[PDB]
């Protein structure tokens, strides 16, 4: 098979062409990809939290290299192009593009498959590491998350942050209790860890957000010494200031985030840029009118009113020292 | 914005 055809055939616009490109000219895995059929695969899809629903599916939609060639030279490739940063997180998050959903099951859970033929290549590289087989598995229950995430949003089966999936399994991001921590560099180069909150395992509570962070210099120091980090830094929707208008002192958001030093200028007013990460995150926004967005919460009704007020919302971006 | 990063 040749990009091209692959490209057609899957019906991937033109610009994916240098990506098909990269990934022909990397080749097949030196280890052959090997996907976990029937039983196999639905514990190791149970393993990671996927729901039974979609995992129910994936098993039933598994592609076939005699089938399915297209999606399969595609998968063995993209497996390729994450492995071979293994460890590295100087290397941009590249997980491949969507694939159009004209293609059916396999073609809405194929990150997931990429997933899946994976996971043995980053638990081979957590072992090495010396990485606790529960820590190791709880990083990866993340894919369950984000299979969720997506039949919330769009209604049916899939996963499309497969950009996300590869700090996962690259063995450059762990969840260490409510938080995750990546293995990350500033502009000059210095270390740091970088902060991100996984949906799953409700609320940011003040002492749950305190043990994470506890956790954080143990573990790469650990692990990881050569990384050496001393700073956890976040951007996120949930550092803009802006939120002390609309939520109580009982916030966990508020109370946690005024340990945070911000580092970044006061946002332009008119910059509507964090608007969509914030949509994203309270109601997992899909154009629908403003209007009809649900308003439970105190959270789901700033957000609203703020927008509708003709104003913005702001991605903030600091820091705080690790324990 | 919609597609994460970083870069
Ligand atoms: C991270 C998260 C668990 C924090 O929840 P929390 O600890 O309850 O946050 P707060 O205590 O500050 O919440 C204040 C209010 O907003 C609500 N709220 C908080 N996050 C919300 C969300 N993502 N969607 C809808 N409502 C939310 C709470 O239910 C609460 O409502 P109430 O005042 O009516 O009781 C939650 O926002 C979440 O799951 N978000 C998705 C993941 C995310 O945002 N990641 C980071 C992206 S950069
Ligand atoms: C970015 O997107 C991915 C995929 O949607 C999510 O899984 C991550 O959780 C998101 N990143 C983000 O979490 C940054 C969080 C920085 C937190 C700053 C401290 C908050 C204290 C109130
Ligand atoms: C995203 O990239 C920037 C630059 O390399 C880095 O500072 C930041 O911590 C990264 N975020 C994560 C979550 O790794
Ligand atoms: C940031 O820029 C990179 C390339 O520099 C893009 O791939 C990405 O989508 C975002 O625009």
């Amino acid at each position: 098979m040749d990009p091209e055809t692959v490209r057609i055939a899957l019906g991937l616009e033109e610009r994916t062409a240098a990506w098909l490109t990269e990934l022909d000219e990397l080749g097949p895995p030196a280890e052959p990809v090997r996907l976990p059929r029937g039983e196999e695969a639905r514990d190791l899809l149970r393993r990671l939290e996927v729901p039974e629903l979609d995992a129910e599916e994936i098993v039933a939609a598994a592609p076939d290299p005699d089938r399915d060639p297209a999606l399969w030279w595609l998968l063995e490739r993209t497996h390729h192009a994450i492995v071979r940063h293994m460890g590295d997180h100087r290397a941009k998050p590249r997980g491949g593009p969507p694939l159009p959903y004209e293609g059916g099951a396999a073609a809405r859970y194929f990150h997931v498959y990429v997933f899946l033929a994976t996971v043995p290549a980053v638990r081979r590289f957590h072992a090495e590491r010396g990485i606790p087989d529960e820590v190791g598995w709880e990083t990866l229950t993340q894919l369950g998350e984000l299979v969720a995430i997506h039949r919330r949003k769009y209604g049916q089966g899939g996963m499309n942050m497969q950009w996300w999936t590869t700090y996962h399994l690259r063995g450059i991001l762990y969840r260490l209790g409510r938080l995750q921590f990546s293995l990350a560099t500033g502009k000059d180069g210095t270390p740091h860890l970088g902060l991100a909150v996984p949906e799953w395992g409700g609320p940011l509570l003040p002492k749950a957000y305190d043990e994470s962070l506890h956790r954080a210099r143990p573990f790469f120091d650990r692990h990881f010494p050569e990384h050496g980090a001393r700073v956890a830094w976040g951007s996120s929707w949930m550092l803009d200031p802006q939120l002390e208008e609309y939520l109580t002192e009982d916030s966990n958001i508020i109370q946690l985030a005024r340990f945070w030093t911000l580092t970044d200028s006061a946002p332009e007013p008119g910059n509507a840029d964090g608007d969509s990460s914030i949509l994203e995150f309270v109601f997992r926004y899909n154009g629908q009118p403003l209007d009809e967005l649900p308003q439970r919460s105190s959270l789901e009704r700033a957000v609203i009113a703020h927008l509708k007020a003709g104003r913005h919302w702001h991605m903030r971006t600091g820091f705080v020292k690790l324990p | 914005x919609y597609x994460x990063x970083y870069x």
